[PDB]
């Protein structure tokens, strides 16, 4: 009971560091944005306007690696509490090390204050003329700030209701589960695949047209594919995989977005289809009421087309029997269509009684 | 007379019924075959239809029985088997003679039923039943 | 029995009504139409025949608004009957009066009667060279049209045999099933797939090209895409995600709807693949037969293998004891190469034997 | 008995006729290739080489629409036979006329001999300039001609082994079976998908890729989408749904077989994910061998992991025994590695158990 | 001690295995739960089970034990159960004692092995229990 | 047991002697790529280090012909002593002789020392200008050097663990399995089917880029698809299908290589839908643990929302009885809802319950 | 009343359980005709729902009975239904009967419970039951 | 002889069917194990394949026994095996011996087929036995 308390009290503390980190990240994330947007035409690279956003991004960096350092000085604490160890140094293998340092990377890439510059060349496309700018330094720094969206899944496992809950971890002990973030998307993507492949992708689309445009707008004095609603229609194309050819990248930046676009288009076609395959099929209860409805119309069918085949044989006969050759012809060919028109009948119902019996 | 590739492959399916080669198919061994390809059949209903095509009621299948009912087999559709499906389901009491009433109540899914009635009873026991169906039909 | 007489009264007349609502919006549509063609070259939006058009279109919605009005009075009094009440505020709620409202607002789009023009500006594809034009206000009102195609659905689901009929209501309600779009939209695509795939994509097919060639006809000078051959080839090289290029949208809508199109596209591949896989699966009786028929071929198989086995061998045998080497030898290849086929065709036949234990 | 005979001896000449409606066809269309290509530059269609080329293909489908009335009136004779009628009205519905008059419409289009011209005028593409051309009618009648593949079908279906066999028919008919064409193709994708897949394709990747060429060699003065080997990249290209864009069909029928190719590549795409799928799954056989297999390798790996931990564990006791604390903490953190490895491969044979259980 | 939210999500923890309500977790009700996990445990193993958190030997759980049970359970990993599981593979004649035989013939996967029985040995019976290995695993 | 050892020995010597002939062959494509790279702009195809790097190739495709010929040695001498033979001609089938010889031809395709050229032409795309050069002829000798890869596939098949095992072979045996190389592609597919999928298509990504850059930088005289990071984006976005347009191949190489790489694309979307499809599925052991959580959320919202229930019937009982209207409705409204939301929650408790039972 | 296609579609209905044409549905038609949906009813519960709409008690489910339970079935949900299923799941003891307690605990999810015992304890026995819920649902 | 690696790895494979580790495997172990592997072997088969290669014919299979069926066994083919598949499906009979009609009948799928009996009736009994196949077949 010493032990329980410890690591619930590190539990919430954990969570409330995650929710801190993602906080930060996202407003970095969205000042680096607004400094991005504004600083092409409102003000210029030098401006003490500029200046302000980059500090305010600086400055929500270094809280962003202080509340980070924080969460893994409470995951050192909490497998102390776990394993019963009692030296920090124990916990620290390599690979944790380097995971440490990879999220402290991450994290720590932003647009710092100041103006530099690096000359930028590319070759147009579909004329391969070449294109000379002087572009800043902060754009190479501002597309690496969307890498923060690892907090967002650590806060979504971190926040699961059944990662914390103690009849929930005690149901998943007994029938040994990790509660990883891979059975966490199973799960979403069982429950609720719909809505996630809907905000997966609708939120990644602004995301990829930004960096295509905020990388492309340095090469392009038509305003084609470094306008908003061009770059969000080209990523659009190359997701479904459809690929113009009107508006297509000239930088290597814009190149390689796409290619990830591309990727990932690729990649959904699969969810998508899986998703489609398993929204198509019958529940059980459905499939019972479908069948018992089909079963109770092929009786009546039946039963109408045993009559109609009586009611043609006699009027044959009645023909035949009142010396008359052509309308007994006729007859004789609407008797033929409705035998055949109840052998059809017969062998819809015998197969729709084999696959309830089948079922059943 | 059917010829000798005709009879051959006849002879092989028949013998693809008769394993022991006695040259009769027991109703067991067409059991056998059904439940092969997946059907329940009963015994009431596979001894029903075992005597449709024994002209002989000896309570097996010949070659020559077996020969008949290929004959009437073969074809995309057989009136006989449609026939009496369909007078099957018109007996809704099942007692295999078909009144007036039943007759009545499947016209409407007065004059015209009553001359089918008198022109179809050709014994005049007051009823239907299969021969008379079956001769009404053709 | 006081309630289910007025129950089926209601039913009748909310069928009624939904029948006459589609009559009157497709017949608005159908006007609109008409007179987006006529408009541009058989005469001028100041024409008197132009006026009677659009007066038609307007009389039209007038009576499509009035219908929504009374068909929305009827199921308000289905529900006093359903749910036993008594005043008509209870069953006014929150979400009711948004649908009603939204349903109001979708069927009161049309093209109002007189001359009002914008001035319109789009960015030519493949030259971005601006073009400029004063087009008519009526066209942003025409498209809108097409949403009231979900008349179309409501008709269908009252229509429904299995949602009036006691019978099908009573096995549903025994099994607690709900009879909403989605379980008709799923009983349609287990009975008739293709024929469903096939009328809801060609008939989307001509209304995405006649909106595509509407609306690019106001920029388009050499008539390409605004050919209703030529926005029916693109609409069509969009679906089917090929998207050659030579026919690129112009302006926003068409764009918009080549957008739309893909997706839509992206979303029916799914359904053809599930519609392919479950049309390749061989039924229970059909794989019987199959087995049974693949059981005799086999037996044959392995009848004249092991035939060709003993031939070869006593040849081979025969030709040793003859004083002969190289016929001997030519046999023994020949005998290896027997027991080989015999060691397979035997395999094959242990394989078929164990799915159809398997199956049975 | 008195039917069975006739029954076989009208197979026999339905099929036989069959063969030689199929051979006369397939010359036909040889033959219109064979003239369609010499024409355009080894003579000229005014000369006696043409007349006699095209005379041979009228005389092919002169006795080709006489095969044709042949085999309808054997089979008009087995629908006698079968339903033991005695008139041929009999036999004679409105669907069976119908299908008798589109056959013989298909088998009757043909170049006829004589030079006849007609003015086409195309829409060039990617540069929109108009081209016109005097082009001869035998190019709007060679096209048709590849319709009377429907013959192949026939054939298949009419020569395969479960259609005629005696034991299969009975068998079939036990089971209530239709020996229709789709029960042909289903057994056909289920034997070798592989195979009919790579038939069907690539032998209509050149049915489309040589239309393509004879419809756009009237409108193309570069020999850039009338070489064969161009229209055979463009029709791969729209088949894979890629569409580079550089050679797109000028005129109406090349874009009428793009579409067609498109649409053909998008329904073969689930014909190959279909196929795919059901060639990676393993069969029971297979799946039991594996299961053993990786059932050993856990058991191994289990066995040399807890061996491991009492390694490790021994090591770090001696060493804590030894008055050291820098390899005791080494030896201390390679133990809880050891454990959560075992951990790893114990429950991985667990898991590997509950599906063999599950399984069997 | 536990605060009051703990100790309230661990009563219907205890709750969601005890159906009657007595305050005590019998081993049928964990069996029934078990086999509504999926799971078909036998009564030797789900009795071996329910005595190892069993500090009183009542034969039941009451919420004291079961605490205890979920303290040792929550964590992602527990080094007890690891090692009973190594010591139960390392016994491969199932007695529940390891000879020196065993561990020479695991160990290939002289004086090392010598050294290890000697100083886990702590009573000198001459062979290695189950105390003696969590007691030189710790 | 004079058997035994003799076939241990000559797996052995088979297995060193494929891993001989990889290496050998690998050499040689290695050295190939550095000539060919170097000979474009660091020498001339006269210079000494060009009959240096060639002699070097040709030394290594002698002696992996010599390998080749001796691994083909030790099979004889392995059929000779499973098949119990004693004259070596008996193991030397049409099918053997066959394969020897074309395995032979694969390995003996290398750049002979020596200038030689041939003139290439070729049709420039988007603006069909013939571009002729004087190519070197060793270009059409270096890209077959790449079918020397299925060593790969034969060092796999011979190094895998089951292949080699007596027990593996000997649970093969009983349950009759054959050990080709399909089992091990199926078994990688089934174990590692990511890592299989993202190792042979990112290693023929770089195959198929530098063939393109290899074949078009004889007809590319602005570096744009015959640069690197041009032909890996070509190829790239030729195999997602997205085919934009601004680099489409110039020669036939180029443009074989981009249909090889469409037609593998549009194989493996097959492999990708079959993958996600199976990565998707929840185990049992997962399903179970989730069926139970969400059991007990439906019962905890149960009793929630049978409380609401209660809660606002009695609300709207005592505004009722307190002789208030607006509030009554109000609260009858809530309650209908709250009826409504129990109804909602109650079955989708009991569509649980019945998927539980269905799966136990 | 109501009209005759209405007669005859409810008809129709009371035939679909109605197998034998006696006039009356007894639970066996109705299990049957349940186990043919894929439902596994339990007698006692089969008697449950067949005593529901039963006015005379007699047992089984005549004509204007199973109009009464058309009546309340055909409408989209069935207040009837949610209010005795809330009922049900408000007594967690299972005996038919509601005390304080259990209204008390399933608030939580002092004066306003005691005033709607009060007023909804018609009959003074000291607790609530199905009827007096029922008075105040409506 | 056979090295180390080998006759380890055989040892290996032997005690995975020899449970007990008694050195013979009983004829219930190698059908547990056929179980295991997901085949269901009657006791009539399962002791018909345990004699073929039990030379001393005690009823188990001892380590050089093993040893001679993995040596007819890590073939691709054994041609021992197919020849004796042959010669059960040539027997229609099923009696061990074939005589000369089901050989010629056989060989339709008349000198030569005399040829055949004549120099294959190695003991001149008549008929043809499973050592007269394999020494023609050898
Ligand atoms: C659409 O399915 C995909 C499968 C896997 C992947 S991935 O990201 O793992 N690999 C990947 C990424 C980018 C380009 C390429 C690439 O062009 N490959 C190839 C080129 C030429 C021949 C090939 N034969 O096989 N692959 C080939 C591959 C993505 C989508
Ligand atoms: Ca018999
Ligand atoms: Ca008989
Ligand atoms: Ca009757
Ligand atoms: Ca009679
Ligand atoms: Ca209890
Ligand atoms: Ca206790
Ligand atoms: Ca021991
Ligand atoms: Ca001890
Ligand atoms: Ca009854
Ligand atoms: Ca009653
Ligand atoms: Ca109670
Ligand atoms: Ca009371
Ligand atoms: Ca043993
Ligand atoms: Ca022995
Ligand atoms: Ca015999
Ligand atoms: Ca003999
Ligand atoms: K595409
Ligand atoms: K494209
Ligand atoms: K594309
Ligand atoms: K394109």
């Amino acid at each position: 009971l010493g032990a329980l308390r410890r690591r619930r009290a590190l539990f919430e503390k954990r969570k409330r560091l995650s929710d801190y980190a993602l906080i930060f990240g996202m407003f970095g994330i969205v000042v680096m944005v607004i400094e991005t947007e504004l600083s092409w035409g409102a003000y210029d690279k030098a401006s003490l306007y500029s200046l302000a956003l980059k500090c305010l991004i600086s400055l929500s960096t270094i809280i962003l690696l202080g509340l980070i350092i924080v969460y893994h000085a409470r995951e050192i604490q909490l497998f102390m509490v776990d394993n019963g160890a009692d030296d920090w140094r124990i916990a620290m293998t390599y690979e944790r090390i380097f995971f440490i340092c990879l999220e402290i990377l991450v994290c720590a890439i932003h647009p710092i204050p100041g103006n530099y510059t690096f000359t930028w060349t590319a070759r147009l496309a579909f004329s391969y003329a070449p294109s000379t700018t002087t572009a800043d330094v902060d754009i190479i720094l501002s597309i690496p700030m969307f890498l923060r969206l690892y907090l967002i899944a650590r806060v979504m496992l971190l926040h699961s209701k059944l990662f914390t809950d103690a009849s929930s971890r005690s149901i998943g002990a007994l029938n040994k589960i990790n509660f990883n973030t891979r059975f966490v998307m199973k799960t979403l993507m069982t429950i609720c695949p719909g809505t996630v492949l809907l905000v997966f992708s609708i939120s990644l689309w602004i995301i990829a047209a930004w960096t295509v445009r905020a990388c492309e707008r340095y090469h392009d004095q038509q305003d084609v594919t470094s306008n908003f609603l061009g770059a969000m229609w080209l990523i659009s194309i190359t997701f479904l995989s459809i690929g113009y050819g009107d508006m297509v990248p000239n930088t290597y930046c814009g190149k390689g977005v796409c290619l990830l676009t591309g990727i990932m288009g690729a990649g959904c076609t699969a969810l998508v289809v899986a998703v489609v395959a398993r929204k198509l099929e019958l529940t059980k209860a459905e499939k019972h009421v479908h069948n018992f409805m089909m079963d109770i119309q092929y009786t009546k069918e039946m039963k109408e087309s045993a009559a109609r085949v009586l009611q043609e044989a006699w009027m044959f006969y009645k023909h035949t029997r009142r010396k008359e050759s052509h309308a007994a012809r006729r007859h004789q060919r609407k008797l033929l269509a409705a035998i055949n028109a109840f052998r059809q009948v017969r062998l819809k119902h015998r197969k729709l009684r084999e696959q309830v019996n089948s079922m059943v | 007379q059917l010829t000798e590739e005709q009879i051959a492959e006849f002879k092989e399916a028949f013998s693809l019924f008769d394993k022991d080669g006695d040259g009769t198919i027991t109703t067991k061994e067409l059991g056998t075959v059904m439940r092969s390809l997946g059907q329940n059949p009963t015994e009431a209903e596979l001894q029903d239809m075992i005597n449709e095509v024994d002209a002989d009621g000896n309570g097996t299948i010949d070659f020559p029985e077996f020969l008949t009912m290929m004959a009437r087999k073969m074809k995309d559709t057989d009136s006989e088997e449609e026939i009496r499906e369909a007078f099957r389901v018109f007996d809704k009491d099942g007692n295999g003679y078909i009144s007036a009433a039943e007759l009545r109540h499947v016209m409407t899914n007065d004059e015209e039923v009553d001359e089918m009635i008198r022109e179809a009873d050709i014994d005049g026991d007051g009823q239907v039943n299969y021969e008379e169906f079956v001769q009404m039909m053709t």
